[PDB]
């Protein structure tokens, strides 16, 4: 048993019709400090699977490192390594859900609340949650922390069931999620401007974007916004 | 919260943030911090909402009734009555104010109010959460006697750093110019003081 | 502190007929006031005509499952691939669950199926492996709801024929498949009436001779 | 204290208190009477805290005592519970509430019927055949149950009441020295020397 | 609960979801959280049922007995400052958190009141358990110089991603608008999107299917002449 | 829960109830309190349902051992001391029991022992178990004799654990019958509780004070 | 040590056709102990019922309450008084005692003798009123009840039938309480006249 | 268990134990034999918390009748509580102790002497004329410190331990259901059948 | 506690206060926080005075070890084996440790590991309780590539000021300056940088 120190906030994703968005602010919290403005909480496994990770940083650091000797651990002879028996996002998920169940079993969990999204070897889109619990779950779309209260109800006004998901395109998709993520900038008091996305296509591949802002902003109705009820001036 | 009152040449100048917050959740983003309990007598609010609110609205009754009898009231009167609420009530208030005003005869005041209700006259006064990020920047930068321009520039960049570092504060930066010539809202928006 | 225990909501159903057995159960799965997944199976074929539902803490539940799965296979390497039958198979699920007594499966776990001499069964668990074979069981969130009108509209609990008034009691007639999912329906749509952890959809397994097939009914989504 | 049971039969209420008085690891007493009367036809006996038990039970007697000085007239035992229930009621919620639970027997010479009133310090109240307070029910009640008639006579109510005393004495773990007995009926009341 | 409040051209528009809870059973399905303060001062509650309730009847009454005293029709200031001084003097024991709006001579307002006493002014509000579901909307959709249609529409939206979204809240919408120069008008269930399908079954049972003790007739009426 | 057992001239009857509960939810009123151990050993079930049920059939199976190995069924006091001792181990670990072992060997004769999940064990002619077990003790101890015909102490018993089932809230469902002699175990079926009340109060002319 | 189930019990109560129906079990207990099976839970005030569950001595004080203030408001209003009315009575007297509750469960029934109007409403142990169109549940068992409830239930039933379903309702619902049974009574009522059943049940 | 007394006299050692065994607002037995003989000419008693007093004692039981066979005699009482005392200081200590309070009475048939040790369960012995453990001590001590003659007979030291037990019966709370008492003396272990 | 590490042109500057309390009493007013676990790989310490000592001696002991078998380890292999030390037990320490080194292929390095034993490799990195003071100072005058003179500069007036506020900082401001150069240690007095 332990606490969280260093922390990320929300993590947010969604299903479209040929694959996955996945998407996460680049801040490492200090409590209610804002300490750390260059974290990137998305990581990459492989051209295929992005694993997005809130909660503790130095838990989602270990995690970074079990992921990276993953990899390695799959290419020993392995001739099939860079083709059929690459690593899976069902794969990567199963084992990391497996790591977070026994953590907890020890009373010595690993921090976190993970999304793993990516594109199978058939082309089926993969989008499943594991936390500190054990606990895991899939739905068209998912989101962690702040991301699950104010996130999801705008991602479900796009995919409210499967059958919405072919109807959905990845411009569609793709601008829910940069919606989403400027709402949680508003109203998420450890959440920072400066976010990461990746995109995971089952035709174009896996596009990860860098350095994104939230933009469009509304403030200009603050100016109108006088004292708490009486006050005019 | 992050708040800040600035006495300048020709008078004072008060600045504040806009954010609420119920933990993490930000429960108001464009709130107003700097509250008027007399005409060219405002403060600054850190601390809970619903105690400096409840503190703001007695201090402006008691200004009101005094302007009524004895005419307009100093800072310094001012100040007292919040002090009076503050220090008689510490046990069950959690009020971090700054007191602001301008007289004619002693221009530009600030005075401090903090938990426990002590009263501190100050040349500047910072409080709030996001006090604590500006201190070195605070005290390496402020002048005495400083223009209208400068004093603005002085408060924009301290709250903007004070909102950069701390998670409690954020939103636009709102400030009041207490002169001679009257009283002037200001605000800036977040595309203005982040890349400063 | 660290709570190594969650809920997350839900509610299941077994009903045993005379050659058949239905396990249903809700696809709503949920943390406090929030909605995880509308759709997350929670009864499973777990091979040899035994259906199986692990319901409260999900991770738990889908531990317990993965495990007993892992029973029914290694059962049909050490046995020559013997079928194992509904009553061993809940003697196996008392171990896994008495296994961690002290640090338990925080589930309430139902099992359905045929018996041996082909009559349905369902089989129900306490977290620590307490079991018993019932005609009819509601599990989880909603099971205070559902199992009082179990009582009354399976078993008929109370009533009596008409004319006699208290002293002919109703006479315990069979139920067949298609009247069994008509109750299971209208429990369920009672219980999303009441219980905020009930709803989105409703998913049933029905076992007979033949094998498992499957039903899913839409639910309210408030 | 500890056990005081009350039996309604036909023409009668009996009611049956122990004697024991323990303070500690020491019985100070094996003689005490848990009981008041109220009125010539009414009797309460009395078990719960140590000192609120008998100021309780004090201070119900005056003030039904002042009651039939003033209206030259006795309350039916009804009038009398309802009046006790409403004071225990009333000190559930008070500052520091009366830990005393009551059995209230009496005969009402209006209706010609003997009354068992049984009420917790909560001011919970029910009228009944026969009622206990404390763990004393725990045994009695299967036993009072079986035997108990409505039209049993005096003398089968007090051998009903020997085999409840007799299984207490059996299976109760304290002490409790024996019980004082009294029956309530229309000449009014009366205390059984020997039991 | 979810309840939201949002500003228009001529006025403005509250709205509400119909559940109430307890624990995780749902107490009443078609609950009513709009409060009507004055004729044209109206509020959503949520938090304790009886508190928000209670306090809105209280403030209402002295209210009113205040519009006679004065010979004026009521302001949305004077409930703001009667509830929060109550709240505040209750130290937040008081659960009730409010959203109150209403038009007067002064002209059309918002504002949101919390349990402890504090009041916020806004174009748009929201507050319960599915506020964070509803704010998403609002913070998504919301602009300057809306009108009537679309603040409705944008407010039922908000309620309704509370009704999805959020356990806390369910069933219905209702929604009260009050323009400036008109009556406020009440919808109560403006929305119906939780309808229960038709059940499988008819449980309706067979005449003398409980077994019965005793029958009696009981006297309602009083005692009679003669 | 109410269970009893008590020795007598044919030998012993055990007659327990079939309610469980959580907290004050009815979990279920056909629960199986009493175990068949051998077709001469019995086991009474109160407290914790798994650690009895999970402990008593696990009895069974070193009971079933100790005859392969000597050749000889296992008496009543070493079946019982099996138990005693194994919950005596997980002493201080929160085990919930409370529990008879009745049987019938040459040896010994009828015998009846106390085994519960302190470590307590005690041989005696009679015992009542479980939240309900005073109300039982009411009806056994003025009923009591050596001299029982089978017939009358069965209805004892039967008797006991309904005047439990109607005080006690825990205690319910319906009464299961045993009797043991010196041929083993008999079982005398499953009765109502909801049935049996209404039946024993006509005919017995008992619980007068409820309206029928 | 909760009050609110020291001494169990549940009200029920339901509309049909023209008529409402109430009704409640008999149990007193002191937790584990069953102590009385002659404990009703309904009261009438003319033609207003009220059941009551929680903690057994504010049952009685609020009866005997409200007792007192429908016979002072009918001597003033000449008149008796109505459900409706009573309804907003229950729940005035109720928030009264805001931070020092009565810890019961109220419900009411009945019909308005001007509209014919039939009527119910529930209430929380602080006073909020809850004016359900078709069934209102309280007490120990109110999951179990309201499980019943939503099934069997449904609208402008006969008062011989609405008797059948809050009978099955109630009897089903006790017996999966252990601190609800040893008993039932309910009331049918209609417009101008009101018939009481004891129901035969399990007494454990 | 609940009361346990020892009394040595001139030419033997007398051991008086409860019969009761209660648990909770039950008494289960009235005939519960709390003593187990270690060797022919050595007797101990035992009270403390249940299964531990039965376990505890067997356990030392079979560690002295071991000793016995492999060396074909009998320990000295002094030698088995020294045993005794070891095993329970070494308990005290441990994960989980032995919450078991005794008296060892013994006939020391070298010395020609009745011997009685008390031992608590921290393993604090002590040799005395006369012992108790729990609250029994607290009464039977003053009489004992009264009557007692260390040249009484086997007759006066029952005449003396019926009234210890008299007292007892009148003074304490609980109903502790007599007492089972046993005398060792140079022709070994015997038990009085009428007391 | 005031500590810091600032890359600059020619490779990084450590920098920290000398005081060590037991609550408000000062039981050392010269401590030496900038303690060396290689030649040209220094760390400031922060927290457990215990703690940060016990890890430092371990990472000593696994660099040296490192250094005859493999030859000279990189700062961020140093930053590992710290990292490993704090990561692992994170339950039993409290250690706010900033590694800082110099190698002629990577130049200057700062590497920050805070509580929980994450490891963050960033231009300049500040830590300790006087470090909450200044995040908006250092944050306002840090520069890319500045001089040895400027770095020096910036240290000397962004640690003044923390300990002007900082009540568990004080004394004098240690500096160890990291450069091909070589290894140079520095001291500034509390006459020299409290009147800044
Ligand atoms: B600021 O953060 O101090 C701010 C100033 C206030 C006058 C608007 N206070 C708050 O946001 C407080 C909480 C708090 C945060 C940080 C330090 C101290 C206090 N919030 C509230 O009082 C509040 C929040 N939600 C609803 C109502 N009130
Ligand atoms: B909403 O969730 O805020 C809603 C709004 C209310 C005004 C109708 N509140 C409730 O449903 C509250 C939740 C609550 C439960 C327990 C304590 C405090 C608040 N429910 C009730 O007030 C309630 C519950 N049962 C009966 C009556 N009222
Ligand atoms: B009986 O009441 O002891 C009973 C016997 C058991 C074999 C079913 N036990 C229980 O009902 C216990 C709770 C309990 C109640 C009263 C006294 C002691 C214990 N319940 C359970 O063991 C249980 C098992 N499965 C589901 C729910 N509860
Ligand atoms: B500094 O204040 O963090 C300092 C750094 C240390 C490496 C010399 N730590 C201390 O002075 C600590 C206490 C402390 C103060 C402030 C924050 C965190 C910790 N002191 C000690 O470890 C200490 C004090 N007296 C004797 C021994 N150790
Ligand atoms: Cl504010
Ligand atoms: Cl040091
Ligand atoms: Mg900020
Ligand atoms: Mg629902
Ligand atoms: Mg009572
Ligand atoms: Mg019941
Ligand atoms: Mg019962």
């Amino acid at each position: 048993t332990q606490q969280p120190i260093v922390t990320g906030t929300s993590v947010i994703s969604m299903k479209y019709d040929n694959g996955v968005i996945i998407a996460a602010d680049n801040l490492g919290s200090y409590g209610s400090l804002l300490r750390f403005n260059g974290v990137e909480r998305l990581i990459p496994v492989g051209d295929n699977t992005v694993v997005g990770i809130s909660g503790d940083i130095s838990d989602m650091q270990h995690i970074e490192r079990l992921l990276k000797d993953l990899v390695t651990e799959n290419a020993y002879d392995n001739p099939l390594a860079d083709a059929e028996e690459a690593l899976e996002p069902s794969y990567i998920f199963e084992y990391l859900a497996t790591v977070m169940y026994q953590r907890r079993s020890k009373m010595n969990p690993l921090w976190n609340a993970i999304i793993v999204a990516g594109v199978q070897s058939n082309g089926d889109q993969f989008l499943r949650y594991v936390n500190l619990l054990g606990v895991t779950y899939s739905s068209p779309t998912l989101a962690t922390g702040f991301g699950a209260h104010m996130a999801n109800p705008l991602l479900r006004k796009v995919v409210d069931r499967e059958s919405d998901i072919p109807k959905t395109t990845v411009q569609v998709a793709e601008e829910a999620i940069v919606n989403a993520m400027r709402v949680l900038y508003y109203r998420d008091a450890r959440s920072s401007r400066n976010f990461s996305l990746a995109i995971i296509d089952k035709n174009t591949g896996l596009t990860f974007k860098k350095n994104l802002q939230v933009e469009n902003m509304k403030w200009d109705f603050a100016k109108d916004i006088k004292g708490y009820g009486t006050q005019k001036i | 919260t992050s708040i800040m009152a600035v006495t300048f040449k020709d008078g004072v100048i008060l600045g504040a943030d806009s954010r609420t917050t119920t933990g993490a959740y930000i429960a108001n983003r464009v709130t107003d911090k700097l509250t008027r309990v007399h005409d060219k007598i405002w403060c600054c609010r850190s601390g809970s909402a619903a105690d400096t609110q409840a503190i703001a609205d007695i201090v402006q009754y008691h200004l009101e009734l005094y302007t009524s009898q004895y005419g307009t009231p100093s800072t310094e009167t001012a100040a007292s009555v919040f002090k009076e609420l503050c220090y008689e009530n510490k046990d069950n208030l959690t009020a971090g104010i700054i007191v602001a005003g301008y007289d004619d005869k002693n221009k530009g005041e600030v005075y401090t109010i903090p938990l426990g209700g002590s009263v501190h006259k100050l040349p500047y006064a910072i409080a709030g959460s996001g006090s604590t990020f500006i201190y070195g920047y605070c005290d390496k930068n402020f002048r005495e006697n400083m223009s209208k321009e400068e004093t603005v520039d002085f408060i924009k960049h301290s709250l903007s750093q004070a909102i950069k570092w701390d998670g409690s504060s954020g939103g636009v930066i709102r400030m009041v110019v207490l002169t001679a010539a009257g009283v002037e809202r200001l605000i800036f928006y977040p595309d203005e003081y982040e890349q400063l | 502190q660290f709570n190594p225990y969650g809920d997350n909501g839900g509610t299941i159903l077994g009903i045993a007929g005379e050659d058949f057995a239905v396990l249903a159960g809700d696809t709503r799965n949920i943390t406090d006031y929030s909605i995880n997944s509308r759709y997350e199976p929670k009864v499973f074929d777990c091979g040899d005509n035994i259906v199986m539902s692990a319901n409260g803490f999900a991770a738990d539940g889908d531990a317990l499952v993965k495990r007993f799965k892992n029973s029914v296979k290694w059962y049909h390497f050490d046995h020559n691939d013997k079928k194992l039958s509904i009553n061993s198979a809940a003697r196996n699920i008392q171990h896994l669950l008495y296994g961690k007594r002290f640090f338990p499966y925080y589930v309430h776990t139902i099992i359905a199926g045929l018996d041996e001499d082909g009559k349905g069964a369902v089989y129900s668990f306490d977290p620590v492996g307490s079991y018993e074979r019932e005609q009819c069981r509601a599990g989880g969130a909603a099971a205070s709801l559902i199992m009082p009108f179990l009582d009354n509209q399976v078993n008929f609990k109370n009533q009596y024929e008409p004319g006699t008034n208290g002293k002919v009691k109703k006479p315990l007639k069979y139920l067949s498949v298609e009247e069994v999912i008509k109750l299971v329906r209208d429990s369920f749509t009672s219980a999303t009436e009441r219980h905020i952890q009930v709803g989105d959809g409703l998913e049933i397994l029905i076992v007979t001779k033949d094998g498992v097939r499957k039903e899913f009914y839409e639910l309210k989504r408030d | 204290m500890d056990i005081i049971l009350g039996i309604r039969v036909q023409d009668s209420v009996i009611l049956a208190s122990s004697k024991a008085v323990t303070r500690g690891i020491s019985v100070l007493k094996d003689s005490d009477d848990k009981t008041r009367q109220l009125s010539p036809h009414t009797l309460m006996s009395f078990a719960g805290e140590a000192g609120d038990t008998v100021q309780f039970a004090e201070y119900i007697q005056a003030n039904i005592q002042l009651y039939s000085i003033r209206e030259d007239y006795e309350l039916s035992p009804q009038a009398v519970s309802s009046f006790v229930r409403q004071e225990l009621a009333k000190s559930i919620r008070s500052r520091r509430p009366y830990q005393v639970n009551v059995l209230i027997g009496g005969y009402d010479k209006k209706k010609n019927k003997p009354e068992l009133y049984q009420i917790d310090y909560l001011g919970t109240k029910v009228e009944l055949p026969y009622g206990a307070h404390g763990y004393s029910g725990f045994y009695t009640f299967s036993l009072l149950d079986h035997h108990y008639r409505p039209d049993m006579t005096t003398e089968e109510g007090l051998d009903l009441l020997k085999l409840c005393v007799q299984e207490l004495e059996k299976r109760m773990p304290m002490d409790f020295k024996g019980v004082i007995v009294k029956i309530v009926d229309k000449d009014g009341i009366r205390q059984v020397d020997d039991f | 609960t979810t309840i939201v409040g949002v500003k228009f051209n001529n006025g403005v528009v509250i709205a509400a979801d119909t559940r109430s809870t307890q624990g995780p059973i749902v107490a009443d399905k078609n609950c009513a959280k709009l409060h009507r303060i004055s004729p044209k001062i109206w509020c959503a509650g949520a938090g304790t049922a009886a508190d928000t309730e209670a306090v809105t009847q209280l403030i209402g009454s002295n209210i009113e007995l205040h519009s006679l005293y004065t010979s004026r029709e009521p302001r949305v200031v004077s409930a703001l400052q009667m509830l929060k001084q109550h709240l505040f003097k209750y130290q937040g024991h008081i659960g009730a958190y409010l959203i109150v709006a209403g038009v007067d001579p002064t002209g059309s307002h918002l504002f949101s009141i919390h349990a402890h006493g504090s009041t916020d002014v806004g174009y748009y509000l929201s507050l319960g358990s599915g506020s964070l579901a509803a704010m998403a909307v609002l913070e998504s959709h919301w602009k300057q110089d809306l009108t009537k249609e679309e603040a409705i529409k944008l407010a039922s939206d908000a309620i309704q991603a509370g009704i999805w979204n959020d356990l806390g809240s369910g069933s219905n919408v209702d929604v009260c608008v009050m323009e400036i120069g008109k009556d406020a008008e009440y919808l109560r269930n403006y929305l119906t999107p939780n309808v229960r399908e038709e059940k499988q079954k008819s449980y309706k049972f067979p005449r003398g299917t409980t077994a019965v003790l005793k029958e009696s007739i009981v006297n309602i009426c009083d005692i009679q002449e003669e | 829960t109410t269970t009893l057992a008590f020795r007598f001239q044919g030998g012993i009857i055990v007659a327990v109830d079939s309610r469980a509960t959580a907290g004050n939810w009815v979990a279920s009123q056909t629960v199986k309190k009493v175990i068949e151990i051998n077709p001469f050993l019995l086991g009474t079930t109160a407290g914790g349902a798994a650690d009895c049920q999970f402990w008593e059939t696990w009895l069974g199976s070193q009971c079933r051992l100790h005859e392969l190995r000597e050749k000889e069924r296992i008496s009543v006091a070493a079946a019982s001391k099996i138990l005693s001792n194994l919950v005596y181990q997980y002493k201080g670990a929160g085990l919930s029991m409370g529990t008879m072992i009745c049987g019938y060997t040459r040896k010994e004769g009828p015998t009846i022992y106390y085994v519960d999940s302190d470590g307590t064990r005690l041989k005696g002619d009679i015992f009542c178990v479980g939240s309900g077990q005073t109300f039982a003790y009411g009806v056994l101890d003025s009923n009591y004799k050596w001299d029982l015909s089978v017939e009358d102490a069965l209805y004892l018993g039967k008797r006991s654990i309904l005047a439990a089932a109607h005080r006690d809230a825990y205690s319910g469902g319906s009464v299961n019958l045993y009797h043991v002699t010196e041929d083993g175990w008999i079982y005398h079926g499953n009765h109502d509780v909801g049935e049996l009340f209404w039946k024993v109060k006509e005919e017995e002319g008992s619980f007068n004070n409820v309206i029928g | 040590s909760d009050p609110s189930s020291i001494n169990g019990g549940i009200v029920v109560a339901m509309t049909g056709k023209d008529c409402v129906a109430i009704a409640c079990d008999l149990r007193l207990g002191s937790q584990s102990l069953g102590v009385s099976n002659k404990f009703e839970k309904i009261f009438h005030y003319g033609h207003v019922f009220l059941g009551i569950t929680g903690l057994a001595t504010d049952v009685t004080t609020l009866n005997e309450m409200f007792r007192y203030k429908t016979n002072l408001y009918k001597l003033k209003e000449e008149r008796a008084i109505e459900p409706e009315t009573f309804t907003q009575l229950v729940s005035s007297s109720l928030y009264e005692r805001r931070f020092g509750p009565y810890f019961v469960g109220p419900v009411v029934a009945g019909i308005n003798s001007k509209s014919g109007k039939p009527f119910i409403a529930g209430f929380d142990l602080i006073g909020c009123i809850d004016e359900a169109k078709d069934f209102i549940v309280s007490g120990t068992a109110s999951d179990q009840l309201f499980g019943m409830c939503e099934s069997l239930y449904e609208p402008n039933l006969e008062p011989e039938d609405l008797f059948e379903t809050i009978s099955q309702a109630l009897l089903n619902a006790a017996d999966r309480d252990a601190l609800s049974g040893w008993g039932a009574v309910v009331y049918i009522i209609k417009k101008d006249e009101v018939v009481k059943r004891y129901l035969k049940m399990r007494q454990d």
